[PDB]
Order: C-alpha cells, then sequence, then structure tokens
C-alpha cells in the first residue's frame, strides 16, 4: 500500500547487478485534452524526455495531442543501471517522480515489465 | 582544480557531483544561485560561480555525458550546444 523510499529502494536493489531501469513519473493516465499546459510545465522544468502514448519523445519537439482523444503521458526521470552505490540516487530519482505525479511512481525494468510503487 | 566535460566522456554521474563539491559548488535543488548545481535523474545543471555565464546542463546516458547544453535554467530554453565545457572552483580561495 503506502511504501517507504527505503522499500523503493530495497525492491529495486534485489535485481541483478547491470540491470537497466526507467524511473518514469505518470503524470496523466488515460485523460483526453492536448495537455499543453502541462508539456509546457514539464518542459520549463527543465525535463528532456517524455513517454507520449507509448512514443518516446523529446521536450520542445513542438508536441501537439488530439483535443478529443485519450492521452498517457510519462515524465522519463532517470535511466540508471543497478551497480554498487546507486542506493541514494534511485532515492532521489524515486522521491522526483513521486512528487511530478502526486505520489505514484513507474519503474521499466528493461528486458522485464513494470513496476508500480505508491 | 577545473572539472574538464565532453560529450562522449565516461564518467558516472555522481563522480562528476563529487568534483563539484571538491571545487566549493553546493547542492541546491532548491535555488538557481551561482556558485551550486542541481540534480534531477540523469541530468545535472550547473549554474557557474561567473556573471554572465549561462546554466549548463549536462546529460547522462549510463555513464556517458551525451549531451551538453547551456540553458536559460528559470524557463528550460536551450540557447546552445556544446562539445566541449570546462568549471573552475566556486571561488579563489581553494
Amino acid at each position: 500500500s503506502h511504501m517507504t523510499i527505503e522499500q523503493m529502494v530495497d525492491r529495486l536493489l534485489s535485481y541483478p547487478e547491470r540491470t537497466k531501469m526507467q524511473i518514469l513519473a505518470p503524470i496523466v493516465s488515460g485523460k483526453k485534452g492536448t495537455h499543453a499546459k502541462t508539456l509546457e510545465d514539464i518542459r520549463k522544468q527543465g525535463y528532456v524526455r517524455v513517454r507520449i502514448d507509448r512514443e518516446m519523445r523529446e521536450l520542445t519537439g513542438d508536441i501537439e495531442l488530439e483535443k478529443n482523444k485519450k492521452h498517457s503521458i510519462d515524465v522519463v526521470v532517470d535511466r540508471i543501471i543497478i551497480k554498487d552505490g546507486i542506493a541514494a540516487r534511485l532515492a532521489d530519482s524515486l522521491e522526483t517522480a513521486l512528487k511530478l505525479a502526486d505520489g505514484k511512481v513507474v519503474v521499466d525494468v528493461i528486458g522485464e515489465g513494470e513496476l508500480l510503487f505508491s | 582544480l577545473v572539472v574538464s566535460l565532453r560529450v562522449g566522456m565516461e564518467i558516472e554521474r555522481n563522480a562528476l557531483l563529487r568534483r563539484l563539491v571538491d571545487i566549493q559548488y553546493d547542492r541546491n535543488d532548491i535555488d538557481f544561485r551561482r556558485g551550486t548545481f542541481r540534480v534531477r535523474g540523469d541530468v545535472v545543471e550547473i549554474f557557474p560561480a561567473s556573471r554572465d555565464e549561462h546554466c549548463i546542463r549536462v546529460e547522462f546516458f549510463g555513464d556517458e555525458i551525451e549531451r551538453i547544453r547551456e540553458v536559460d535554467a528559470l524557463t528550460g530554453e536551450v540557447l546552445g550546444e556544446r562539445e566541449h565545457v570546462a568549471i573552475f572552483p566556486a571561488s579563489h580561495f581553494v
């Protein structure tokens, strides 16, 4: 239910060394609208990479979404590899994503599936 | 004492962080002030001590620098793209 950051970090640390992961903030899930204001704020906050409708796209690419169609937008906060000393970085990146997406974070494990924490 | 950065340079993100602290930059995720840096996952932004300089945005992919840009930190606007940059210490007293 309500995981601590320690619990989240320790779960990711249970993966083998060299495991690649992307830490995502699921800011919009299955919602209609252009989401122009959202994309603007995230660009203004200095983020680079987003996943919009399952396409990895860059911010400041002039992104326009159809208003009357549902969209999902994930901010790609970090792209990490499990290795010695990553603990603090995992914590920080997880925290950043949780703040962005109002207490949810998605971890995409490359070669495996996704983990949802909250 | 200078921290040299270039595209394709093999360096861990936290290694860059340590080196910045070593030269009197403070981590400040809550301020835009000169002589500090902020961290956003695999992006590190450095606000140089020098007046008239732009914020430097360093983008990592694994243990490699993939892109370095001059940016407006307040607005996120990209002002330039760089191959090579160098960060000197935040003070002349080291």
